């Protein structure tokens, strides 16, 4: 295809995209809000969390560092910002 | 870990470096622990632990020499034995 | 790419194309220099205050949110250690190394990796020297560099 | 009067000053539009029989403004029928310095024309957050900017934007255009 | 490394020209290369061109009007005094009536015509034709 809309690419197609390789380049990571079972405390969690995140209530571990995303525990529910 | 733990104390707690110092800080209570090298002699170390045992005070048996402890404390000389006084920003003491 | 490899890979951050803080941010940006400072007699490098202050504190960006980077408030706060991160844990490593070399004489293939790591202290510690972060008479030595970093 | 940093100000400017001393009447807002001041209101007619209102505002005291400006651009709007209000500040900006020119203190970045010009812009759209700028080069030679704009917020400038442009066309010379993708 | 983003910019169109795209993406843009444009759009060698902001060195989208036969850089930029330009036209481009040799001199970035017309010199930079 030699005539195509550069500046304007399918936003499918351009979401399949690597992360670096869009027009301009975007993390595909955001933040959360976890909410533990045992109590009820907000706590913003990075979705590619590397450290084991505790709540100050409850010195329990939220989430545990994977390759990619962090795996949260089970009664930890999480909605993004 | 732990020498990453202690080497916070040195920096920021306070520490007496030596035989001499560390007895002598045990006889005040002053000690909070007390750091004994590998090749420290028995003699010197089970007398180190007895003062030890009539103060209270926890003992951390390093696994290296005077010459390796001396190099976590960030010094250029052997150190037999040192007594921790002051945990700063370390949890040394949490950690034994 | 790769300075010392043949790796071509392209595995990095993406920053946001917004400069400004998030609208759910809610905290100061006083609140996260004393958080900062409280990371860094902890012993934290800017590194690990940066990776912690997003990964528990939702803090993206130290700078989109304070306004300086985040070694630069340490400095401002006589909090800068004498030697830059990335160069101590380039000293560290290669002290490892020559430790363990130093029991294990024919692995011949980690006398290979201390070199490229050494090499790797020098040309750093010379750039260091010439932007006068590092005295100008500053010189690396394989035998004191264990009272460096242990 | 006394709102006003500037000496002599024209009755439009003693007008926005007795507007300024209205709205701490409820007391939601009261405890700081008191130490909120501005220097000068430059006013211009875009089309539709619309005036473009610009409030110049002192670059210290501007994150003061932003707590209160959501609301403040409404309720002024209101009170001043036909009138569109941004508001911007003066910040300054230091010409590029010459080859043979006599050495002066280094020009920080912030002060730089391109910069500025990228400020009042940014300025322009305060309740939006600008997520994307590009400039077309036509084949004519004239140069084009195009600003995309955040959705959220949205409401508060939707029905504008064409006010900034020519606005930003007076400022600076140059043509705009808002997109909200 | 990347030593030079205006020779990688003419090659990325340089080869869609070639291949008969008529639009290119640049990456990364900048002063020299978006005067360089200006000056091939102003002759109609290629058409309009759109920068695309990143908060970084930046991006171009050309569009190309399958009139172009080769652009090109001059690596290393030599010095070249007024005199010399003839030798430089004769050896790089097509013919005596068309064709241009762009240069930076002090004056700006022009065409090698433009350039004997106001009188100055620089370094060569590139050509187009
Ligand atoms: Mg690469
Ligand atoms: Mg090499
Ligand atoms: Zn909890």
């Amino acid at each position: 295809v030699l005539v195509q809309d550069l500046l304007h690419p399918s936003p499918a197609t351009e979401a399949k995209q690597h992360k670096l390789k869009t027009l301009v380049q975007q993390p595909r990571s955001f933040f959360m809000d976890v909410k533990c079972q045992g109590c009820l405390n907000i706590t913003t969690v990075f979705s590619h969390a590397q450290t084991a995140v505790t709540c100050d209530s409850c010195s329990t571990v939220l989430c545990t560092p994977t390759g990619g995303k962090a795996k949260l525990t089970e009664g930890c529910s999480f909605r993004r910002k | 870990n732990i020498n990453s733990k202690l080497a916070l104390t040195i920096k920021s707690g306070k520490y007496t470096l030596g035989y001499k110092s560390v007895v002598k800080s045990l006889r005040t209570g002053k000690a909070k622990l007390v750091i004994i090298a590998a090749n420290t002699p028995v003699l010197r170390k089970s007398e180190l632990e007895y003062y030890a045992m009539l103060s209270k005070t926890p003992v951390y048996y390093f696994q290296g020499g005077n010459n390796e402890l001396g190099t976590v404390c960030g010094k250029l000389f052997r150190v037999g034995t040192l007594s921790i006084l002051d945990a700063g920003d370390s949890d040394i003491l949490s950690s034994i | 790419g790769r300075m010392h490899s043949s790796g071509k890979g392209i595995s990095s951050s993406a920053l946001p194309y917004s400069r400004n803080a998030p609208s759910w941010f809610k905290l100061s940006s006083d609140d996260v220099v004393e958080q900062i400072i409280k990371y860094a007699r902890k012993g934290l490098t800017p590194s690990q205050i940066g990776v912690i202050l997003r990964d528990a504190h939702g803090v993206s960006q130290a700078k989109v949110v304070t306004g300086n980077k985040i070694l630069r408030i340490l400095k401002s706060n006589g909090l800068a250690p004498e030697i830059p991160e990335d160069l101590y844990y380039l000293i560290k490593k290669a002290v490892s190394v020559r430790k363990h070399l130093e029991k294990n004489r024919k692995d011949k293939d980690s006398k290979f990796r201390l070199i490229l790591i050494e090499s790797r202290i020098h040309r750093l510690a010379r750039y260091y020297r010439t932007v006068a972060v590092l005295p100008p008479n500053w010189k690396y030595e394989s035998a004191t560099a264990s009272a460096l970093v242990a | 009067s006394s709102k006003i940093l500037s000496e002599n100000p024209t009755e439009l400017e003693l007008k926005v000053a007795q507007a300024f001393v209205d709205l701490e009447s409820q007391a939601d807002l009261k405890a700081e539009l008191r130490p909120l001041q501005f220097k000068s209101i430059k006013e211009i007619d875009v089309n539709g029989g619309k005036k473009a209102l610009a409030v110049f505002v002192p670059p210290p005291s501007l994150q003061a403004y932003r707590k209160v400006q959501t609301r403040l651009t409404r309720e002024l709007e209101k009170k001043f029928p036909d009138r569109h209000v941004v508001f911007l500040a003066e910040r300054r900006i230091l010409p590029k310095p010459a080859r043979k020119a006599r050495k002066q203190q280094k020009r920080p970045r912030s002060r730089t024309l391109t910069a500025v010009h990228d400020k009042i812009l940014e300025d322009l759209v305060f309740p939006t957050e600008i997520i994307g700028k590009r400039v077309r080069y036509l084949v004519g030679g004239n140069k084009i900017q195009k600003v995309l704009l955040d959705s959220k917020d949205s409401t508060a400038v939707d029905y504008k934007l064409d006010s900034f442009q020519q606005l930003y066309s007076k400022l600076t010379g140059k043509q705009v255009v808002f997109e909200i993708p | 490394t990347r030593t030079s983003v205006l020779a990688d910019a003419l090659n990325a169109i340089n080869n869609a020209e070639k291949t008969g795209k008529r639009q290119v993406l640049i990456r990364p843009s900048s002063k020299v290369i978006i005067k360089f444009l200006t000056v091939m759009q102003k002759h109609g060698y290629i058409g309009e061109f759109e920068y695309i902001d990143d908060h970084r060195s930046g991006k171009i989208v050309v569009q190309l009007n399958g009139r172009l036969n080769k652009c090109g850089v001059i690596q290393p930029r030599f010095n070249v005094k007024i005199n010399d330009i003839e030798r430089w036209t004769d050896n790089l481009l097509p013919a005596r009536q068309f064709g241009y040799v762009i240069l930076t001199t002090s004056a700006g970035i022009m065409d090698h015509e433009e350039a004997r017309r106001k009188h100055v010199s620089g370094k060569i930079l590139g050509f187009v034709y």
